[PDB]
């Protein structure tokens, strides 16, 4: 005899994922800041 | 009416190295109607007058093609019809193929 058969086709894979990252920061040496009220001043003791 | 020893000695000399698929029946003419390129196949040692391929075989069927039969080469030594024809492109999976004298 000569016979044949069939089987299910099987495949394999490696899927993987990656993201990465970042960071940020901004500033400066302050002076005076900000104030709503801003007027000439006299300071007694 | 060969004994098991004769069948085992006989089958040890079959060395089909490759297989090819055909859309037309290759029994009448095994040289034409090539659907897929040759794919290597491996066969085990004879036992009780029978041999089978040791591992699965994967074949790439070209575009818009159909497969109906197969033929073994090493020269041609055997032919046979697939269990069912199939119009696919894709991969056709052939499990163990057995040659028997029983």
């Amino acid at each position: 005899r000569v016979h044949s058969y069939r089987g299910v086709l099987i495949i394999t894979d490696k899927l993987s994922v990656e993201a990465g990252s970042r960071a940020s920061l901004s500033g400066y040496i302050s002076d005076g800041g900000t104030s709503d009220v801003f007027t000439i001043c006299r300071l007694l003791d | 009416t060969l004994t098991i020893d004769g069948k085992n000695k006989i089958l040890a000399t079959l060395t089909p190295t490759t297989i090819i698929l055909h859309n037309v029946d290759p029994t009448a003419d095994p040289t034409a109607n090539k659907v897929t390129q040759p794919v290597a196949i491996y066969f085990s040692e004879p036992d009780n007058g029978l041999i089978a391929s040791e591992d699965t075989v994967n074949i790439t069927v070209p575009a818009s093609a159909t497969v109906s039969h197969y033929s073994l080469w090493d020269k041609c030594v055997a032919t046979g019809a697939l269990s069912k024809p199939q119009f696919f492109e894709g991969i056709y999976v052939i499990s163990s193929v057995s040659v028997d004298l029983n």
